[PDB]
């Protein structure tokens, strides 16, 4: 399925584009 | 007197050791003491060898007591933890709880650096927060740690070769003085060099790039090469990215990752690692797997 | 017989004490002292006891300390003067190693087989080792020193603590690192020496 390292830093870079 | 305190503070070791969470008024306490002795830290943390250095844990109380039984316990073993010690596991409340307490006690004997999850926005949104907040029933909890994690060293550079840090490099770090220069005591910044020493990582790519975290910078073999020089370090001991095998050589041996929490977010079914310094600066590494769950098949 | 399964055993024994798997090898420890009881000391001298010395080494605490304990259990079997022959003179020798985690397990060594090997040994082949160490460069050895001599004070005779303990743990106490200072003292207020 999805790579698992991805996964992670897509929701991070989401977090960061919030701030 | 001190020597009450020490047996007090010793008893907290062996119950956070059977994974039993201190009392709210007992966390308050700890986390007094821990300020005392972290604002006398410097931000590039001195570290004598021989000892045994950690990359990311996140939370996995049962895997760090699996890597007290293949490094050894402390104050025996000198450990130093490159940050990540709560968030995406069961257990942060315990894991934060046993490494501040062992810095307490053992300043001299183990290390804690700060990571990217130290921090208030992250630890709201990866779990530390609402797991203070079901274990105890309010956030204080929560308030008194991630205050804490404002003390925590940036980076540390054992016996003035290695150089061990969460993220990795920054642009705007040329030399371990500007580091140095830093002013810490702050929740992690979005952007300069407190937040790249934290987010970044190493690349493939040449030179400087942008971090697909949105955070920090990637850095390729050439910005390493530069940075070791420049300072006179053989290696840079580096945290922070998942690596299946627990750890990974990088940058023609400029750079390696250390990874300590086995089977990541118990899904990733990954190898932990944790490289042990030599009385001679000689470094090793041991790979370890998960600790067998009790009454879990 | 089981002398005759022991030609059988031992490539089994040998294959299970270096599995790569530490807990296998973890498994195979907890039975030496059972097998060493059943195939007796002539077999384990020439056989078993190389294994044995080889787990003290490990790169995994855990199969060290499970290591230590196994002399112990072994002793308790074969016997003070076995002991004094086969195993002491072995685990002393890692006393100069140059890894700070295998000097200590020495200590630790010396920790458990005080308990068993009696006063005399105690006092003329393994106190010698600890005090010795107790210069060591690595503060983790120095301060292991004050424990050890804490837990095998007992044993010696009061003369030993007041001519050769005392003193040792006094300069500890002087020592540059706190945690060495701490255990020291600790060691002389549950000696009763100062
Ligand atoms: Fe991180
Ligand atoms: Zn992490």
């Amino acid at each position: 399925g999805m790579d698992l390292i991805n996964r992670e830093t897509v929701h991070e870079r989401e977090v960061q584009t919030a701030m | 007197d001190e020597k009450v305190f020490t047996k007090e503070l010793d008893q907290w070791i062996e119950q956070l050791n059977e994974c039993k969470q201190l009392s709210e008024s007992q966390v308050k306490s700890l986390c007094e003491k821990a300020k005392e002795i972290l604002t006398k830290e410097s931000n590039v943390q001195e570290v004598r060898c021989p000892v045994t250095v950690c990359g990311d844990v996140h939370g996995q109380f049962h895997d760090l007591m699996e890597l007290f039984r293949i490094g050894g316990k402390s104050p025996d073993t000198n450990y130093l933890f490159m940050g990540d010690y709560v968030d995406r596991g069961y257990y942060s409340v315990e894991t934060v709880t046993l490494l501040v307490a062992l810095k307490v006690r053992y300043r001299e004997r183990i290390t804690i650096l700060r990571g990217n999850h130290e921090s208030r926005q992250i630890t709201q949104v990866y779990g530390f927060y609402d797991e203070c907040l079901r274990k105890y029933g309010n956030a204080n909890v929560w308030k008194y740690f991630t205050d804490l994690f404002d003390y925590l060293p940036l980076t540390a550079l054992v016996d003035g070769q290695i150089f061990c840090l969460h993220g990795g490099l920054s642009p705007s770090i040329d030399t371990l003085d500007h580091i140095r220069a830093l002013d810490r005591l702050q929740e992690v910044p979005h952007e300069g060099p407190m937040c790249d020493l934290l987010w970044s990582d190493p690349d493939d790519r040449g030179g400087w790039g942008i971090s697909p975290r949105g955070a920090g910078y990637t850095f390729g073999q050439d910005i390493s090469e530069t940075f070791n020089h420049a300072n006179g370090l053989t290696l840079v001991s580096r945290a922070h990215q998942l690596v299946m095998e627990g750890y990974n050589w990088c940058h023609d041996r400029n750079v390696v990752t250390i990874f300590s929490a086995p089977n990541y977010c118990y899904r990733c079914g990954n190898q932990a690692a944790i490289m042990e310094l030599d009385d001679t600066l000689k470094y090793s590494f041991l790979q370890f797997d998960p600790a067998p769950r009790r009454g879990e098949p | 017989g089981i002398r005759q399964l022991s030609q059988s055993l031992l490539p089994a024994i040998v294959e299970l004490a270096e599995d790569a798997k530490w807990r296998v090898r973890l498994a195979i420890i907890e039975y030496m002292p059972l097998l060493a009881g059943q195939l007796g000391v002539e077999f384990f001298d020439e056989k078993l006891n190389s294994l044995c010395m080889a787990w003290l080494v490990d790169h995994v605490y855990a199969i060290r300390e499970a290591a230590t304990s196994n002399l112990k259990k072994l002793v308790e079997k074969f016997g003070k003067e076995w002991a004094h022959a086969t195993i002491i003179p072995k685990v002393l020798a890692m006393s100069g190693d140059p890894n700070y985690l295998h000097r200590m397990t020495t200590l630790f060594c010396i920790n458990v087989l005080s308990e068993v090997c009696g006063q005399d040994i105690t006092t003329k082949h393994m106190l010698p080792t600890v005090l010795r160490m107790a210069g060591d460069p690595v503060a983790n050895v120095r301060f292991n020193v004050a424990k050890s001599l804490q837990k095998i004070g007992p044993i010696l005779d009061n003369s030993t603590l007041q001519s050769e303990v005392k003193p040792i743990l006094e300069k500890l106490t002087q020592d540059q690192d706190v945690d060495v200072k701490y255990f020291a003292q600790e060691a002389l207020t549950v000696l009763s020496l100062a």
